[PDB]
């Protein structure tokens, strides 16, 4: 878990960058989000065609705290 | 000696791609890309010659 993962430092992926395209086809596993970005992902739907993407995602619901565990969402 | 001389030509191989993403990382698999004009394009070309 937090001993395995692949850090994602892409500046890019903020919800304030512009326009583009790519899409993440091929992210498999657990990453860890560091950068400008920022260290956590988006929490309410981001107006669309942004983060370099024209459609992106975001995680409904809220960031369980400390010591809650394995937690399942849907983006 | 004698001398069998012999010629050729050869083809190299040059290619380009599309990044999907900024700083040229990832290239598009995609047979198309519908896009808004607004956002910016990201290129590149190799050389496996
Ligand atoms: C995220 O967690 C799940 C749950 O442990 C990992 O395994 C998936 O579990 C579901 C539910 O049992 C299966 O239907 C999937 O096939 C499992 N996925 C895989 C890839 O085996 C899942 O691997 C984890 N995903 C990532 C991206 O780390
Ligand atoms: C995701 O959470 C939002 C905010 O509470 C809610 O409106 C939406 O129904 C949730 N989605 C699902 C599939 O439960």
């Amino acid at each position: 878990p937090c001993q395995a993962h692949r850090t994602l430092d892409e500046y890019w992926r903020s919800t304030e960058y512009g326009e583009g395209y790519a899409c993440d086809t091929d992210l498999r596993g657990w990453y860890r989000f560091v950068g400008q970005g920022g260290a956590r992902m988006a929490e309410t739907c981001v107006p669309v065609l942004r983060c370099n993407t024209a459609a992106p995602m975001w995680l409904n619901g809220t960031h369980p705290s400390s010591d809650e565990g394995i937690v399942s969402r849907k983006a | 000696a004698l001398n069998i001389r012999v010629g050729g030509t050869g083809m190299f191989t040059v290619r380009m791609a599309l990044f999907q993403t900024p700083s040229y990382t990832q290239p598009y698999q995609g047979s198309s890309v519908t896009l808004s004009t607004e956002a910016f394009l990201y290129v590149g070309t190799m050389l496996d010659g």
